[PDB]
């Protein structure tokens, strides 16, 4: 399947170099402590989490934004833009402000992720790779996102909602939409990756500092 | 001091840290590759160079894999042919048809390797992958659907002319090879990204259609354009 | 199958169809063909000389 | 007590909360080694 | 069509040898210039080089 | 001798599920930052024969005796600095075990990369966290600062005269990126496409100094084999599979969850204990991948007597990868499982080298013909010719695991391919 996001940029009037992009000072002192987790004379490993940053900030990253992160790190456009070009969780086109990722993977297919996608799509009345007119929630598939026992789930904004049935994903949305923010993590009554049915395991208070400790260590 | 390697077991010495490649070379044996050169870094990602080692139940890529004392390199073994059909049938099977109207035609080093270590047939029964050709300047002409993905330009470009603007955006198999930007790839050495690139994806755009190398005759001359005699 | 007089085809569009590939004029036993092209305005790839000797072809 | 989820800290990080830690951690830092250029362009 | 009156426009000999090629030269009594074979000087590679930790050889691209 | 049953005195990974405090005062309230200053003052050649005894193995993939490679990074130094690579970009899908000790055992984490560096000399520590895990990589920070300010990670670690540091990275989503080489090139702020061995990152890794990359889960049991024994880690599990294992049990089962047994344990055992079994029974049981996606698939035949163990299933025609268990009972397709999976490497590749990039590619089009059985058998052999082409031929390992679910499914399930697309030619024949 087709990603349907081109990797080559064409000049427009909302993206071109010439469109307005700067670091706050805020984000500078930020940007001042990332670099310096990194030896001298590597200055080019900030990229990532300075480009991070950047859209953090800005909402999306505009070609601008690429070249202001080039200048500062005083790495090449070309290599920046490979970077944002190569990696996923940039968003080199504006996104609605809600940006709901459906894992569809195997382990998330065989429980219904479709029926969640579904919910998400009649709910919002819009198509997998599609924006809401009011520039309000974006709908797009991803890969495993890391809680496949938890399928099926989503992640909107940083924030895993999981355990989800078309109910619950629907009452996310409204709750979204409303203002609300929804309490990340399961929806069916479970708090973590723990069984459903009850704890089978780690039953007992945890042994404390020198349980079993070697006699020499 | 020279450590003693084997080729096809002939004895031959040389350097520690010497390849694969370069053992074979020395004995006379050039390997098949599409993005190794000797001027350029090592990038080791077309594949196409994988031999077989005596022992090793694995291939290695002669390009990069340093040889070791002792190590005899199987260059004419069937797990070696066998690498060379499959690197080969990928490429051809994400290549277009082209050739006709191709201007690299009879000087193209897939057309050659194709005939001296592919296959004959194809067993590709889907569809193929076309690419937006970019522009990057009056010089060289672009057609990005007969890229490789050697990185060959991008080495040299960067390397040797000390100019960054050479690429890979995206990745997997929508992987491209541009600037992601249009810009125009201007410096004095831009024609040798002409004369690297493998395929037909980089060519002269003052010479195209305009000749086929077997129709040519080479004299050997120097250059008066400057003072350097190239 | 017969061999007789040659002949340059076109599309049924009306564009030629020969693409100054010059595999024939490689292939020519007898060297009666040549070839000599150019991109056209519209860049196509199209020949500007393509001469046959009939005197000099074997057919 | 066995019985309540206790990793609730998480309902509350902002856009900026790993950036900020970051900043804080800055001074607990120690000097980073030096390559004796600045860049590898350099 | 491009024409010629030189016979010799298109000859060319394969010789095994510096050596054989100036015998024959000589006995057909041709004048004759020798040019020396170059050959590409050997070149040190390392995989190893494109990563370096202070070096110029670190590639920003692969 | 059996194996399982594994005793919650005895479970190194306490405080999963996220029960209890994870702060540093809860994670001193257990076991963890206890005698770490006596650890690190016996030094690296003990901590590394600890580790050998214990005869720990990679538990992020490929398991490999970390005893030896930590060993291998034990090198006198060269003027050069050293570092630890913690892996945490859990992209293989049906792995969790990362998550939930990141986000509740991340002072557990910090003393094992604080004992791994010791071990390996390392100056610093990079935890390269998946950019998805934002709370995890937040929850990470704070236990970090938390370990700062008491003293425990820095200048002088816990009063022991060693510096070392713990800095945390967040990439961007690629699952290649979670490969060792892509996640040295993506900390250096490049593509995070993986190198070519050699050099080995022992040798040259991040910023072209030594560096050792491990997995969350072997740094983080590291210290509680160094408080204790190894013999008693050796003790837990077969001769040369040895401790504990985190298995995320998922799929069509009625239970999915993530918990911690021995590493021999039976899987039809584990599944009917800790995950409730098969949602129609065990006789409703088709399948089951238990190494994640890279690792083919086993019948039901196998599964009914099989250990989940790495030799056990190599025996197998499998692997043990990361013990990421799914399920998939009699009422699923999974020829469509297996041609999602084939997308989901697709979508996952770095497309620096021609076998995987292209044949990875081809094989997704050949499988989601072969979902709807538009194609013929005589492409089944074709198949698995050039999944064996792309595997072994490629720079890493994505390729060669992108290649083993389509063996798999070849190997156990072709009649249901042939069936299917006998069904296809008859149903468009009809026409
Ligand atoms: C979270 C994680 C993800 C990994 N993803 C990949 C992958 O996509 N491809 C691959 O070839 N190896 C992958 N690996 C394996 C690494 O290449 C490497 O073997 C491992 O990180 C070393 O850790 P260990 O010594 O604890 O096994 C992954 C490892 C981890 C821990
Ligand atoms: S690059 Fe080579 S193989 Fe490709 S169309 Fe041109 S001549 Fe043919
Ligand atoms: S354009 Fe040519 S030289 Fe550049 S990567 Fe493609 S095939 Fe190689
Ligand atoms: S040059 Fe000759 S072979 Fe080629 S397209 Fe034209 S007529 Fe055909
Ligand atoms: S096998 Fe695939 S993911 Fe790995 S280096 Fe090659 S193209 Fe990249
Ligand atoms: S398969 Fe969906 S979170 Fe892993
Ligand atoms: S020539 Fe060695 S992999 Fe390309
Ligand atoms: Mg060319």
């Amino acid at each position: 399947g087709a990603g349907g996001a081109l990797f080559v940029h064409r000049d427009t009037p909302e993206n071109n170099p010439d469109t307005p992009f700067d670091f706050t000072p805020e984000n500078y002192k930020r940007i001042e402590a990332i670099v310096k987790n990194y030896p001298e004379g590597h200055k080019a490993a900030a990229v990532l989490p300075v480009l991070d940053l950047a859209q953090r900030q800005n909402g999306w990253l505009p070609i601008s934004a690429m070249n202001k992160v080039a200048e500062i790190l005083q790495v090449p456009p070309m290599r920046v833009y490979e970077v944002a070009t190569f990696y996923t969780m940039y968003n080199r086109k504006p996104v609605g402000k809600y940006h709901i990722q459906v894992c569809t993977t195997t382990p998330c297919m065989l429980r219904n992720s479709d029926s969640i996608l579904e919910a998400i799509q009649k709910k919002l009345g819009i198509k997998v790779g599609e924006t809401t007119p009011d520039k309000l929630f974006t709908l797009i598939e991803v890969e495993c996102l890391g809680a496949c026992v938890n399928a099926p789930m989503v992640q909107i904004n940083d924030n895993y909602y999981e355990d989800l049935t078309p109910k619950d994903i629907e009452e996310i949305i409204d709750e979204l939409k409303a203002g609300k923010i929804p309490k990340p993590g399961p929806r069916s009554g479970r708090f973590s990756c723990e069984p459903a049915g009850g704890l089978t395991s780690l039953t007992e208070p945890p042994k404390g500092p020198g349980f079993g400790v070697q006699a020499g260590l | 001091n020279l450590i003693e390697v084997f080729v096809d077991g002939q004895s031959v010495m040389v350097e520690p840290g010497t390849t694969v490649l370069q053992a074979c070379e020395k004995v006379g044996m050039q390997i098949p590759r599409f993005c190794y050169h000797e001027r350029l870094s090592v990038a080791g990602n077309c594949r196409m160079c994988l031999v077989e080692i005596e022992k090793a139940p694995k291939v290695v890529a002669a390009c990069a894999m340093p040889v070791m004392k002792g190590w005899n390199i199987l260059t004419n073994s069937e797990k070696s042919k066998k690498a060379r059909e499959g690197v080969m049938e990928f490429l051809l099977a994400n290549h277009p048809l082209d050739c006709p109207i191709c201007d690299q035609g009879g000087e193209c080093d897939l057309q050659d390797q194709s005939m001296m270590f592919g296959s004959d047939r194809s067993r590709f029964l889907e569809g193929k992958r076309a690419v937006e050709d970019k522009n990057i300047g009056p010089l060289v002409k672009t057609i990005m659907t007969r890229c490789i993905q050697c990185t060959r330009c991008i080495r040299f470009a960067s390397e040797i002319a000390g100019v960054d603007d050479l690429g890979t955006t995206g990745r997997g198999n929508d992987m491209q090879v541009g600037t992601y930007i249009e810009k125009m790839f201007m410096s004095e050495l831009s024609g040798n990204i002409i004369d690297i690139c493998p395929v037909g994806a980089l060519t002269s755009k003052p010479y195209a259609f305009t000749a086929r190398p077997w129709e040519t005759r080479k004299t050997e001359s120097i250059d008066v354009m400057d003072a350097v005699g190239s | 199958r017969f061999r007789g007089e040659h002949a340059l085809r076109r599309y049924p569009s009306g564009e030629e169809r020969c693409i100054a590939c010059k595999l024939c004029e490689a292939v020519c036993p007898a060297q009666a063909i040549t070839i000599e092209a150019e991109p056209r305005a519209d860049g196509s790839r199209r020949t500007t000389r393509y001469d046959i000797d009939m005197t000099k072809c074997i057919y | 007590d066995n019985s309540t989820y206790r990793n609730l800290q998480h309902h509350e990080y902002s856009t900026y909360t790993f950036l900020d830690l970051n900043v804080e951690l800055s001074k607990f830092r120690m000097p980073q080694p030096s390559s004796g250029r600045q860049s590898p362009r350099h | 069509w491009s024409s010629t009156a030189d016979p010799l426009s298109n000859l060319v000999l394969t010789f095994s040898t510096k050596e054989d090629a100036v015998a024959f030269a000589e006995k057909n009594g041709w004048s004759f210039d020798v040019e020396e074979r170059k050959v590409p000087k050997p070149k040190s590679k390392s995989y190893g080089a494109n990563f370096s930790w202070n070096k110029r050889t670190r590639v920003s691209t692969k | 001798t059996s194996f399982g049953s594994l005793k919650d005195e005895d479970r190194i990974f306490t405080n999963l599920y996220g029960r209890h405090d994870w702060r540093l005062k809860g994670a001193q309230s257990r076991g963890d930052w206890y005698k770490t200053k006596e650890i690190l003052l016996k030094g690296p050649d003990w901590i590394l024969g600890e580790v050998k005894t214990s005869g720990l193995r990679g538990r992020g993939g490929a398991g490999f005796p970390t005893g030896l490679k930590w060993s291998f990074m034990n090198k006198p130094s060269d003027g050069r600095p050293k570092y630890l690579v913690v892996n945490a970009d859990e992209g293989e899908p049906g792995t969790c075990k990362d998550r939930e000790i990141i986000r509740h055992d991340p002072h557990k984490l910090v003393e094992g990369c604080l004992v791994g560096g010791r071990a390996m000399g390392a100056r610093a520590a990079y935890i390269y966290i998946r950019g998805e895990f934002y709370n995890e990589a937040s929850n990470l920070q704070v236990a970090i600062r938390e370990a700062y300010e008491a003293g425990l990670i820095g200048k002088n670690a816990c009063g022991s005269g060693y510096d070392f540091d713990v800095f945390v990275v967040r990439g961007a989503g690629a699952y290649i990126c979670g490969e060792e080489t892509a996640l040295i090139e993506s900390i250096e702020g490049k593509q995070g496409k993986p190198r070519l061995k050699p050099p080995f990152p022992a040798d040259v890794g991040v910023f072209g100094c030594p560096t050792t990359v491990a997995n969350v889960e072997t740094v983080a049991v590291s210290p509680t084999i160094c408080r204790r024994g190894g013999a008693w880690f050796a003790s837990f599990g077969r001769e040369r599979n040895s401790g504990t294992k985190l298995f995320n049990i998922s799929g069509h089962v009625n239970h999915p969850c993530t918990v911690e047994e021995e590493m021999s344990v039976p899987l039809k055992e584990l599944i009917e204990k800790h995950a409730g079994g098969v949602i129609g029974g065990w006789d409703n049981l088709l399948a089951v991948i238990p190494g994640g996606s890279s690792t083919p698939l086993i019948p039901k035949s196998v599964c009914e007597t099989v250990l989940m163990d790495f030799d056990a299933l190599v025996q197998a025609q499998t692997g043990l990868g990361t013990a990421a268990v799914i399920v998939m009972d009699r009422s699923t397709d999974i020829v469509k499982a297996i041609a999602r999976l084939i997308e989901f490497y697709k979508h996952e590749s770095c497309g620096q080298c021609t076998p995987c990039r292209e044949g990875v590619d081809w094989m997704n089009k050949v499988m989601a013909r072969f979902v709807k059985g538009d194609a013929r058998p005589a492409e089944i052999d074709s198949l698995w010719e050039i999944s064996k082409q792309i595997e072994g031929h490629t720079i890493c390992a994505l390729g060669d695991g992108a290649a083993w679910p389509v063996q798999g499914l070849i190997r156990h399930f072709r009649p249901e391919l042939e069936e299917r697309m006998q069904q296809f030619a008859l149903q468009h024949q009809a026409r």
